[PDB]
């Protein structure tokens, strides 16, 4: 089994790399995008959903 | 030969490849399957060294190197005095290092602890499986690895890192540097703590745990405890040693120009690229 | 369930959540028809 | 929709609703930063333009 | 399966004040907020803060400091807080030109502001030393701590302090940004020769490297021993338990020799000291006494010449 | 042909928010697939149609 | 394992309730792509 | 208006109230720094120019 | 329900008092708009 | 209106008055020092300027 | 109700002195800045 | 006005005091330095070059 | 209410005092603005 | 001068001694660094100067 | 008050012996300006 903590950090990588090629394209940089998806990951991770 | 507290730890298993053969000490020192192992592989290596002592001319210590192959061969064999050498002290020195982490895991699981120290070394023969390896392999010759010579493996670091311009503008260079110094910091405050409580004013009675949380409390205002500094330092040094890594993985794999020129990205960002002041406008 | 949280309560929750998504979505219809008058993207 | 509050009772509504809210933020934001990339429909540059602001 | 790296329960309960040997109680502040994040790594409480006589003159001096610095980069920014931004790390204190010397006399937008800023970093650093002597007086302790800062400070004072009046410039010093220290050491290895070349050079990395090995090493050990208690190492030492001994033996059927639960922070507190020791007595050498390391080392040895 | 299943397996909260995020990042990803071809980019053939630029 | 057997079957036709309708919106969304734009 | 009275049933008037000075805040120095990035619609430079300040 | 404690008064309450206040800064910005827009319109 | 006094019950008066003066000055520091940046509205240079100072 | 805790009749006060503190301010700002677009319009 | 008094029954005097001094001299030092960094109103250039000492 | 200890007669004596250092204060730096403009205006 | 006194009432004498000898010290310092950065007011240079000791 | 201890007549004498302190080095600082600014006028 996978703990709860485990599966924030694998949908939080994910999102992470998502929103990350999402604001990197609506934003002309990839600084924008890394910054904006590097915000939500750690917010999304930081709250265990247990 | 035993310490005064020894006699009951030495037990008959936690072996990995073997049983009863190879489970024996001599001396102080356990020889398991990979001590022997360990044995052959640094006997071999130091040999081999002296060896290429003996053809490259010198006696001095510190002007004996083993330099690897020339770019010419690439990811091929070389001569034994032309690079091959230096190519079969390196599979020594990798059999060495791993025997000795399995040793180790055979040590933990015969005393019972946990496998963090084994880990731990992980880490490090990773580093140096890196510079030796994995960025040879990527750049596609073996000489792009570093000499085994005491200050001619300095000249490998110094011209590796003025191809690049200055190499701390490197920015995981930056961070393996922090953690380094950090690492340094950290051993000193804990070794420095510890002992003054153990050692505490002449005639005084010994401190406690209570009396160092209140040093650091009083001095920063915040105590990180003992299980706390232990996973500090433990994390730290392999943190430095894993941003070393990728900073030097990168190096000659991804990055080609001056990294100085990298830091250009931030000052160019366009909110602020043509603003006409400072140092770059 | 598990948030323990029960059919009815979870039947009114659902309505006036389905309303505020309707209010939402009139404001967004009416600011899509406003640009579109303004410039059409078709 | 004939029973979909079987999600209500399934998530925790506090959790369902600041995902929600940051999601639309965002995809709000995101859309706007698509508009205004493209010079056809930079709103700002087409009222300059149209009422010759330079 | 659990590595004891990450706490899985956190319990809390009242703050812990801390002891009452001799401090005086009243330069103390209250306990501040509770974390849960340092909670998952260490401990969760802040506080509470010793601030006496030298604390307020530490945080004063060193407020200034930074506040000299962080102006000086507002001037160079042109008050601009975008440009502040943007060219945040390329600013820079710069001490004096080589033609002032050891001279006060340098105008302030050339160096004499680096020295105002240098005057308060100075007491700031002396004074938050002797805190610690001090702080490490009051609760019956010893003054290791404060006997390892002084070899940091050595370090420090060597780089800023002694060595530019020994060469006669304030010029030899180091400026106050973050790529222009950095842009510094590289010139200092330039203008030495190679400072790899420098054998004192060499021990501080020796000894850097030392740091970071042994201390990889005891955090594993103390983390692999820690399923007997071994992290209470305190009394370990006054009562010898299993997970002392397992350490003591993994070494010893290791690598042939171990230490103690004491002698291992003896170990800790040279393997450091004795970096930022070495470091001072090889960056004092360099251009008093070597000019050119590579030619020192090819005289001595170390180099193919 | 069950296939029902799977909410034994899984807690159903783990797929739901899975598959939301995975079809919310798959849809984005087409759009913005379509908005870099020259073609089917429909703002700047909108552009084109009505000579905007 | 929290869930019973008709809790996963009610379960399971709500969300492919919402699925075929999802499927439904998708359906009539390519189409009108593809009379606008064939490919 | 007409049920949104019972979104406070669920969340906590402080956690919001402060999400939301902070979020308005944030948005209100993002859209002004995007009008000022702009060279229309720039009101320092375009009364510089309006009134020859340079 | 139980997740604040605020009861069915105090949550109606609460929100009519936050309504007026949207109302008054939602007014305010709306003038705002309405002057920024005889000044210099962006349509 | 007439009963915002209530927002005092949510917040702790001296938490909201710390933060409040923060906000305020580090506020008015930021728009002094962009009109400072400015080289209109930069009152030191337009006085040294009026007053021929260089 | 009261979460920090105060009675409605504190929390009156304090808002009474609150509007007037804040009055203030925004009065000495109204004049600042009228001053400074007399001096100085940027419109 | 006549009421602000309350003020105390809110902050310790002592941290708002010692605050107060830190803020004041902080912004005074400030001001001083950016008059300083100014060719005009550098009162020690000025006197240089009024009565020539340099 | 009285978060710090202090009542109301306290308080007031204490604003008093604080008021009376404020104007002494504010009348130096209001003389020190005047000298440095007569000296320099900078409008 | 009028009721100042009672600031001895709210603070702790030693630690306002302590903080005016540091400031003090400090401040007196800095003042002179700052005169003998300036070419002028520098007494040592221009007594050199004055005398041609150089 | 209770945050020090001292009562009206030790602070009264405190302030008395401050005071003469004060004046002390504040005659000391205006005889150092005024034979500074004989020498050397900054204005
Ligand atoms: C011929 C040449 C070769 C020379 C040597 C050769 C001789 C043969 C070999 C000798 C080597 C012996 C090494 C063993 C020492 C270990 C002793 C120990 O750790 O425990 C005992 C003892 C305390 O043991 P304990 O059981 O823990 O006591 C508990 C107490 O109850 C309660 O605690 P406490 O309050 O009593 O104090 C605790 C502390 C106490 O120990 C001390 O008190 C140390 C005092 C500070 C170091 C002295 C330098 C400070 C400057 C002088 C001004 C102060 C002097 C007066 C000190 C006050 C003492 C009352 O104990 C410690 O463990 C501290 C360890 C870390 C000390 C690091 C100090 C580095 C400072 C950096 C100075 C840099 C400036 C100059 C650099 C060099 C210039 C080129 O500690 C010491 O004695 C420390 C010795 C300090 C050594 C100083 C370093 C020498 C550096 C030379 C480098 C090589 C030269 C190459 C360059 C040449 C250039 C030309
Ligand atoms: C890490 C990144 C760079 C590098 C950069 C530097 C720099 C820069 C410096 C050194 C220095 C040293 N390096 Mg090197 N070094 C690298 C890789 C290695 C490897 C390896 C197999 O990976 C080894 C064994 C060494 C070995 C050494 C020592 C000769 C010396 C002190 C190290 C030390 O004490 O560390 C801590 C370990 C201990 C304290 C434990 C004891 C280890 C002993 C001292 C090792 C002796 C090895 C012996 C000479 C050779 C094998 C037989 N280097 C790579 C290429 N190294 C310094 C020096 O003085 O060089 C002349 C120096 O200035
Ligand atoms: C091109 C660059 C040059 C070079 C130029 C230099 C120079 C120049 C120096 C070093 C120094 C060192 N170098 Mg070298 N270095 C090179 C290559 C290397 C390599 C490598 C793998 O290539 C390595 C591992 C090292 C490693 C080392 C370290 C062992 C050593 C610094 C110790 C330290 O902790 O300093 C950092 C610690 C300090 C400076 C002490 C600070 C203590 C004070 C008290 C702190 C005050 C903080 C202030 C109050 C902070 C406020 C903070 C807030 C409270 C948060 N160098 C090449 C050849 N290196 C130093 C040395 O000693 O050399 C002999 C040195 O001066
Ligand atoms: C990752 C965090 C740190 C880390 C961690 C840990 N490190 C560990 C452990 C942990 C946890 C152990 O458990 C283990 C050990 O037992 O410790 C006592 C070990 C060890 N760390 C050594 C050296 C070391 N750690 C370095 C770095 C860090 N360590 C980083 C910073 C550096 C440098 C350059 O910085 C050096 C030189 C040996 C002393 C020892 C292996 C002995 C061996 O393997 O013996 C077997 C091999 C031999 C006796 C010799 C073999 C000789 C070959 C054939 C010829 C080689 C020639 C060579 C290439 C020439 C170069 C010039
Ligand atoms: C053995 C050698 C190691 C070592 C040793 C030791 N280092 C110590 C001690 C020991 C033993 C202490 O006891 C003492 C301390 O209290 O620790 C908690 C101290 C400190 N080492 C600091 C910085 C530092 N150490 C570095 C390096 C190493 N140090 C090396 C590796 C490096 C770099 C560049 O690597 C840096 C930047 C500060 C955090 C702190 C002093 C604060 C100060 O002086 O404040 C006074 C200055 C201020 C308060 C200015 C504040 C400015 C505004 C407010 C912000
Ligand atoms: C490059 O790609 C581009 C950007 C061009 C296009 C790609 C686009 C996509 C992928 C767009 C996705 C759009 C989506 C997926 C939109 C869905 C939007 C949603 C999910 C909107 C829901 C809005 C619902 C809202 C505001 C609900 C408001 C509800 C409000 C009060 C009700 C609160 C609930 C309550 C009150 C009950 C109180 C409690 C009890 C117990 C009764
Ligand atoms: C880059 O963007 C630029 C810079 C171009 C422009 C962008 C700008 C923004 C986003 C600006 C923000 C403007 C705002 C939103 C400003 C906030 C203004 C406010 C709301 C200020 C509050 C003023 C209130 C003040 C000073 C309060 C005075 C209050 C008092 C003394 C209160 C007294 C309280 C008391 C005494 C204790 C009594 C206790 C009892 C029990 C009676
Ligand atoms: C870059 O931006 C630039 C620098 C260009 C411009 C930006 C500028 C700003 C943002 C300037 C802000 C200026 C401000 C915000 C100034 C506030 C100044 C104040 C608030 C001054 C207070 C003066 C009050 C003073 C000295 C206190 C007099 C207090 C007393 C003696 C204390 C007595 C009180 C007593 C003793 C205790 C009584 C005890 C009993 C028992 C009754
Ligand atoms: C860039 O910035 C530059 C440098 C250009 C300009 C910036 C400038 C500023 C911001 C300057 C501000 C200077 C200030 C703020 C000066 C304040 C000076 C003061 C207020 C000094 C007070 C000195 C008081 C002194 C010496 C008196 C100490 C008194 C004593 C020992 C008397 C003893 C009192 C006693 C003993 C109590 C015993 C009695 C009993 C009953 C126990
Ligand atoms: C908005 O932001 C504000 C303005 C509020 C503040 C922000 C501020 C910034 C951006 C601060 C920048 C801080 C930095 C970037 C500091 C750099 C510190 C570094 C990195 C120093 C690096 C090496 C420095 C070394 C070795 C210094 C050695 C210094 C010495 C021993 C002190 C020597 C003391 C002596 C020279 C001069 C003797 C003269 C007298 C009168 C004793
Ligand atoms: C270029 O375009 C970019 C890219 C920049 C972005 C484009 C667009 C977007 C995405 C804009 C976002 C617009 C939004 C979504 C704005 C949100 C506006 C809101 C939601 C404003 C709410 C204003 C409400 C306000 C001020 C209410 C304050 C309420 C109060 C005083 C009343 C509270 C008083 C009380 C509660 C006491 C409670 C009673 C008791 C008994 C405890
Ligand atoms: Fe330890």
């Amino acid at each position: 089994e996978v703990s709860e903590f485990a599966f924030r950090l694998m949908m939080a990588a994910v999102i992470f790399v998502g929103v990350g090629i999402m604001f990197a394209f609506a934003g002309g940089h990839w600084f924008v995008g890394l910054v904006v998806g590097g915000l939500v990951a750690a917010f999304f991770a930081a709250t265990p959903n247990s | 030969a035993l310490l005064s507290f020894e006699r009951k730890y030495r037990v008959p298993g936690g072996t990995l490849v073997g049983g009863n053969l190879f489970d024996f000490w001599v001396g102080p020192f356990y020889v398991g399957f990979f001590g022997v192992a360990t044995f052959f592989f640094a006997a071999l290596g130091i040999i081999l060294i002296a060896w290429s002592a003996v053809l490259q001319g010198t006696w001095n210590p510190q002007l004996i190197s083993v330099y690897p192959p020339a770019l010419e061969y690439g990811l091929g064999g070389a001569p034994l005095a032309k690079g091959g050498l230096w190519q079969i002290i390196t599979i020594c020195a990798t059999g060495a290092f791993v025997s000795w982490a399995l040793r180790e895991v055979e040590i933990c699981r015969k005393l019972g602890i946990g496998y963090h120290i084994p880990f731990a070394f992980a880490f490090a023969i990773l580093a140096y499986l890196t510079l030796v390896l994995f960025r040879p392999v990527m750049m596609g010759a073996w000489g792009y690895a570093f000499p085994y010579g005491i200050w001619t493996h300095l000249d490998w670091v110094s011209n590796t890192g003025y191809t690049y311009g200055n190499f701390h503008y490197n920015p995981a260079h930056m961070i393996a540097i922090s953690f380094f110094f950090t690492n340094a910091l950290a051993l000193a405050l804990h070794g420095a703590l510890v002992l003054s409580a153990a050692n505490p004013e002449k005639g005084k009675e010994m401190r406690t745990p209570d009396h160092e949380d209140t040093f650091f409390r009083d001095l920063v205002g915040y105590s990180i405890g003992t299980l706390g500094i232990h996973r500090l330092g433990l994390l730290l040094s392999l943190s430095a040693v894993f941003f070393s890594a990728l900073c030097m993985i990168i190096t000659g794999t991804i990055w080609f120009d001056q990294w100085v020129d990298w830091w250009q990205w931030w000052v160019k960002l366009p909110w602020w690229a043509n603003i006409p002041g400072g140092i770059n406008g | 369930g598990y948030t323990g949280l029960t059919d009815e309560q979870a039947q009114e929750l659902h309505s006036v959540y389905m309303s505020g998504l309707w209010l939402f979505s009139a404001v967004a219809i009416v600011a899509h028809l406003a640009v579109y008058i303004w410039r059409p993207w078709f | 929709m004939s029973k979909f509050y079987k999600i209500w009772m399934i998530f925790d509504p506090r959790r369902v609703f600041v995902a929600q809210g940051v999601f639309l933020f965002l995809l709000a934001v995101m859309i706007h930063l698509i508009l205004l990339s493209t010079p056809s429909y930079n709103w700002l540059e087409i009222s300059a333009a149209k009422y010759n602001r330079v | 399966e659990y590595q004891n790296i990450f706490s899985q329960v956190q319990v809390r309960g009242p703050a812990d004040l801390g002891m009452t040997e001799d401090v005086n109680l009243a330069n103390r502040s209250g306990v501040g907020p509770f974390s849960t994040l340092l909670g998952w790594f260490g401990n969760a409480q802040l506080g509470p803060i010793y601030l006496g006589s030298l604390g307020v003159l530490s945080l004063f001096s060193g407020l200034m400091w930074f506040f000299t610095i962080g102006i000086w980069f507002w001037y160079q920014a042109g008050w601009n807080p975008a440009v502040f931004l943007r060219d945040l790390f390329f600013f820079s204190l710069e001490p004096p030109a080589p033609e002032y010397g050891l001279s006060f006399a340098a105008p302030l937008k050339e160096g004499g502001l680096w020295l105002i800023a240098s005057f308060f970093m100075f007491v700031a650093v002396w004074s938050w030393w002797g805190r610690t002597y001090l702080r490490a007086q009051a609760l019956g302790m010893g003054k290791h701590t404060a006997w390892a800062f002084l070899s940091a400070i050595w370090l420090w004072m060597v780089l800023g302090f002694i060595r530019p009046i020994l060469m006669g410039s304030w010029s030899e010093a180091v400026p106050y940004g973050i790529f222009s220290h950095l842009d510094w050491t590289n010139n200092f290895s330039l203008v030495h020769g190679n400072l790899f070349y420098n054998p004192f050079h060499g021990l501080s990395i020796a000894f850097l490297y030392g740091s970071a090995l042994l201390f990889a090493m005891h955090g594993a050990t103390i983390l692999a021993v820690s399923r007997f208690g071994g992290e209470r190492e305190l009394e370990q030492i006054a009562d010898r338990g299993t997970a002392a001994e397992r350490a003591a033996l993994f070494w010893r059927w290791t690598m042939g020799f171990n230490a103690t639960m004491e002698g291992i922070h003896r170990w800790a507190i040279w393997m450091a000291v004795l970096v930022t020791l070495t470091g001072g007595i090889g960056i004092l050498l360099s251009g008093t006494v070597v000019d050119n390391w590579y030619v020192w080392g090819q005289n001595h040895g170390m180099a193919p010449l």
